[PDB]
């Protein structure tokens, strides 16, 4: 649904 | 006119500040930095906190504020979360990667805080007429 949202990728 | 918005294409070099290519040694399985982004070709990954004991932390030549452009030939430039996390989570202890990243963008709004589609608004952005 939503597109512009930076995802938390804890590496 | 009025280009006061974050520029995009994929170009590491469009990205301002400092463009660095630094090796992070896969240490303690994975890395040790938290990064926000990489959702789409349109959304790149960015470091929101470097995890202490992380190779970024340790190498000291990568800091919270680096935007992740690509890594070890792999076009993580606008890599999808599921895809980027897949690489970054599957790596073993003792490995190496060349991070192509561009820093200069200070971490403004917390991308650590959900309940919103996270679009942090960065300062040091070109507010051109």
């Amino acid at each position: 649904r939503s597109s512009r949202t930076r995802r938390e990728t804890q590496v | 006119g009025a280009m006061g918005k974050p520029f995009f294409t994929r170009n590491p070099s469009e990205l301002k500040g400092k463009f660095i290519h630094t090796k992070l040694r896969k240490s303690s399985r994975g890395f040790g930095f938290t990064v926000v982004g990489g959702d789409e070709p349109d959304e790149f990954l960015q470091i929101k906190s470097l995890v202490l004991d992380g190779p970024a932390a340790l190498d000291g030549k990568m800091e919270t504020g680096d935007v992740i452009v690509s890594v070890n030939d792999t076009c993580v430039l606008g890599h999808t979360h599921a895809q980027v996390v897949k690489i970054f989570q599957s790596i073993p202890i003792g490995a190496s990667v060349d991070l192509e990243l561009c820093r200069g963008y200070p971490l403004p709004f917390d991308p650590d805080d959900p309940n919103t589609s996270l679009v942090t608004s960065v300062a040091i952005l070109d507010k051109e007429p």
